[PDB]
């Protein structure tokens, strides 16, 4: 299948090049997979997302996103103009108020309930969940992404903002998930994504267009941005039986284009999330 | 604590 005009990103995630405009993707596009959002949460409603997503869990008085990042990064995961993978199931976990804040303990409870949710959803093609969320380091936020992981789902976070050392940020730091930079339309890093050791991928985060409330779209950049796309990218090659939740990080990392982008810093990986798509 | 920009 082919998006033309396609957000850059998305158009970047099926392209060996820089500089192109259309999205070529495998129709299964992410069916039967599932993406959990673990963040302000997501207007369903929109109708981007043609009744495909829905609020599972809230810690706050209202499940609404009265924020938008939770409703940007589900629309990059899975909308029909904006997402990587049109066809997943999206469930919105809101561990993150309309400031777009939360507690660790908050953001912990939410890994947990994914965790154990999942298995009150039907996902036969696998389970993913992104986290475009974090602060500093924390091994009880690293545990409780670790389980989630451990627990059979492709864990996707952001590797922060900060243009440091994702070390010294969770969950980012954890080393079992799948920590995520952000690149821009010039296979540039992002000028504040965050690198070191621990990152396993770069995705498009720069000037990335996407959903937000009130059934209305915009563009925002961070690692917040980029991570959405690595988890649909891994819930597309699911679907497609490519890979797995366990190896989908690997499989992403070993499949990625290689040496593309500037201003990586020796230590840190040199790969930008691809799907390899050959019509 | 918290995310990355309530973007
Ligand atoms: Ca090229
Ligand atoms: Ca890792």
């Amino acid at each position: 299948a082919a998006q033309t005009n396609a957000p850059w990103g998305l158009a970047r995630i099926s392209s060996t090049s820089p500089g192109t405009s259309t999205y070529y993707y495998d129709e299964s596009a992410g069916q039967g997979s599932c993406v959990y959002v673990i963040d302000t949460g997501i207007e369903a409603s929109h109708p981007e997302f043609e009744g495909r997503a829905q609020m599972v869990k809230t810690y706050y008085y209202s499940s609404r996103d009265g924020n938008g990042h939770g409703t940007h990064c589900a629309g990059t995961v899975g909308s029909r103009t904006y997402g990587v993978a049109k066809k997943t199931q999206l469930f919105g976990v809101k561990v993150l108020d309309d400031n777009g804040s939360g507690q660790y303990s908050t953001i912990i409870a939410g890994m947990d309930f994914v965790a154990s949710d999942k298995n009150n959803r039907n996902c036969p093609k696998g389970v993913v969940a992104s986290l475009s969320l974090g602060g500093g380091y924390s091994s009880s936020v690293n545990s409780a992404a670790a389980r989630l992981q451990s627990s059979g789902v492709m864990v996707a976070v952001a590797a922060g903002n900060n243009n440091a050392d994702a070390r010294n940020y969770s969950p980012a730091s954890e080393p079992s998930v799948c920590t995520v930079g952000a690149s821009d339309r010039y296979d540039r890093r992002s000028s504040f994504s965050n690198y070191g050791s621990v990152l396993d991928i770069f995705g498009p985060g720069t000037d990335i267009l996407s959903t937000w409330i009130g059934g209305s779209t915009r563009s925002i950049s961070g690692t917040s941005m980029a991570t959405p796309h690595v988890a649909g990218l891994a819930a597309y090659l699911m679907t497609l039986g490519k890979t797995t939740a366990a190896s989908a990080c690997r499989y992403i990392a070993d499949t990625a284009n290689k040496g593309d982008l500037s201003n990586i810093p020796f230590g840190t990986v040199n790969l930008l999330a691809y799907n390899n798509y050959q019509a | 604590p918290a995310p990355f920009a309530s973007a």
